[PDB]
């Protein structure tokens, strides 16, 4: 139905809520909804192409003009001819869209499983019931790099030791 | 981080659906134009016929 298109549209407006940097995608969607609603009211407004000639010709007694406008109406009966213009623009659009869609999909799926693995890595191995600076130096040489930079700096106060880790002192 | 990732996963498939759907709808309005010219011709004819 039309309701499938529109349900997916408004669901996607509310999905577009859950993504930023897409502040006018939904405004395009709103326009598509508008004109979709417009074509149905256009179609409901309709005056059927044919003239009435059952009643409304037998009404006129001066009839020599109802045959005229009947023939003019039936002459210009393909009043406007067929259009499918969305077949070159829709396919091109679909290619760029598809490419990007699959890229995004694959990227976020990949990240999900990467994070799953990382979460598992933190749980089953973690030195925290025994931790030596040798173990942190071994897993991160960032430790020694920062230590060396601090010795070079000639400042032996580092906030990070007293900023959550204790600092009891006699004074 | 997983929470952030999950929103995007569901989006990635479904957005491709709306993208298509919107363009599909636009095609329907083209055909609606054909109707509009039909509507006009009838109205004009009815009006003249009313005058007669």
């Amino acid at each position: 139905a039309k309701s499938a298109a529109n349900k997916l549209d408004w669901a996607k407006v509310i999905s577009s809520l859950r993504i930023t940097g897409s502040t006018a995608t939904q405004l395009s969607s709103f326009k598509k909804r508008n004109d979709e609603a417009r074509r149905q009211l256009l179609e409901l407004q309709s005056q059927p192409t044919e003239v009435d000639f059952s009643h409304y010709r037998s009404v006129l007694k001066n009839t020599s003009v109802i045959d005229k406008i009947e023939s003019y109406v039936k002459q210009y009966k393909p009043v406007k001819i067929d259009a499918s213009k969305q077949l070159q623009v829709i396919e091109s659009f679909e290619k760029h869209a598809m490419t990007n869609a699959k890229e995004t999909e694959s990227l976020v799926s990949k990240e999900l499983k990467d994070l799953q693995s990382t979460l598992d890595n933190i749980q089953s191995a973690r030195p925290f019931d025994e931790l030596t600076v040798d173990d942190l130096t071994k897993i991160k040489p960032e430790i020694d790099a920062k230590v060396e930079e601090m010795v070079k700096k000639g400042k032996w106060d580092v906030p990070g030791y007293k900023d959550r880790f204790g600092n009891l002192n006699v004074m | 981080r997983i929470d952030s990732v999950s929103q995007l996963q569901n989006v990635a498939e479904t957005t491709k659906v709306l993208f298509d759907v919107s363009k599909e709808t636009v095609e329907l309005e083209s055909e609606a134009f054909e109707l509009k010219q039909k509507v006009e011709l009838a109205h004009e004819a009815k009006a003249v016929l009313d005058s007669w």
